[PDB]
């Protein structure tokens, strides 16, 4: 039982050196404020007519 | 230099800290511009730099 925790905890080694893809639930919500900082800083340039 | 100021770069007005800039502009080019379409550097008219 041991031998089987530590193999798994082995594997999320594994997982988490070899990709972003399982953290892609973090990375979307820092990624979504950054898109909307870059918005609002964007639309500085709007000459609005 | 260095100091927070009111400029006016051949009627670009603003209030900034002017700094040298290793920025190399083009002949054709007199300002520069952020993301935020913001005047970023300028081309100084008498010292061309
Ligand atoms: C239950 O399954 C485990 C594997 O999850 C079996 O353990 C392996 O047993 C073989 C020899 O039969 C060894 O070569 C492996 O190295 C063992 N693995 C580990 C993690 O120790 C176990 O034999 C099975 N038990 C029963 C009663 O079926």
């Amino acid at each position: 039982i041991a031998n089987q925790f530590n193999s798994a905890i082995g594997k999320i080694q594994d997982s988490l050196s070899s990709t972003a893809s399982a953290l892609g639930k973090l990375q979307d919500v820092v990624n979504q404020n950054a898109q909307a900082l870059n918005t609002l800083v964007k639309q500085l340039s709007s000459n609005f007519g | 230099k260095n100091k927070c100021v009111n400029f006016n770069f051949n009627g670009l007005t603003g209030t900034g800290v002017l700094t040298e800039s290793n920025k190399k502009f083009l002949p054709f080019q007199q300002f520069g511009r952020d993301i935020a379409d913001t005047t970023d550097a300028v081309r100084d008219p008498q010292t061309l730099e």
